[PDB]
């Protein structure tokens, strides 16, 4: 589902 | 005796090829890790999500500062969150003896990293996690901890100690961690290949393969 750039 | 759990391995030549890249710009420092092999470092494409960053590489054999990343040739490996960046021919070379190559299902991988001391470096290495292909992508679950910072680390399988992706994502609520697969015949196809380079590469989030995956960005 909703997922970030580790940065 | 022979057991379930691998033995001992040495990742300290992975370790000694890692970087720190700092994309700095007014109000905002990117801050990753990359991989160098040859005149070329390897990165995710998301290190550029901002455009005009000053990007200073720490090596474990210098510092070089080579301020505005537009000048730069890159290549991106299309449709997944992977940049390979040529540097100056004033920049000192890595060596080129690191293996990468596609994950498999019988892989559990370890993430590699390092750290800069005064007169040398020194290696860092994780828990071993197993993976799972997030399908229509080329990102694969893992399990190890991971702080904003270290998108870029090397996943190294415990089989065979290649390189067999970077770290990308983390779930924005859940906590799940992505890496991002280096593809087949990375080495012969982005790095050894004279073509395919260019300075007018911007990034943009819809070229990258998403699967079932919404971007938060």
């Amino acid at each position: 589902e909703t997922v970030r750039f580790q940065s | 005796s022979k057991a379930l759990l691998k033995g001992v391995r040495d990742f300290n030549p992975i370790s000694a090829c890692v970087c720190l890249l700092e994309n700095s710009s007014d109000g905002h420092s990117e801050r990753l890790f990359g991989i160098g092999f040859g005149p070329y470092i390897i990165a995710n494409q998301h290190l550029f999500r901002r455009n005009n960053g000053e990007l200073t590489i720490k090596t474990m054999h210098g510092e070089f500062a080579v301020a505005n990343s537009t000048q730069l040739q890159m290549k991106p490996v299309e449709g997944r969150d992977i940049i390979v960046i040529k540097m100056a021919k004033d920049f000192p070379p890595f060596p080129q003896k690191l293996k990468f190559r596609q994950p498999t299902i019988k892989d559990r991988v370890c993430m590699v990293s390092t750290n800069f001391q005064q007169k040398s470096v020194s290696s860092l290495v994780s828990e071993s996690s197993h993976i799972v292909h997030k399908e229509d992508t080329s990102f694969w679950q893992h399990w190890i901890t991971t702080k904003d910072g270290q998108a870029g680390s090397p996943l190294v399988s415990i089989i065979d100690g290649n390189i067999l992706g970077i770290h990308s994502l983390t779930h924005t609520t859940n906590g799940s961690n992505y890496f991002v697969e280096f593809p087949e015949k990375f080495v012969a196809t982005y790095l050894d290949a004279a073509d395919g380079w260019c300075k007018n590469w911007k990034f943009n989030a819809d070229k990258i393969s998403w699967g079932s995956f919404t971007l938060v960005e």
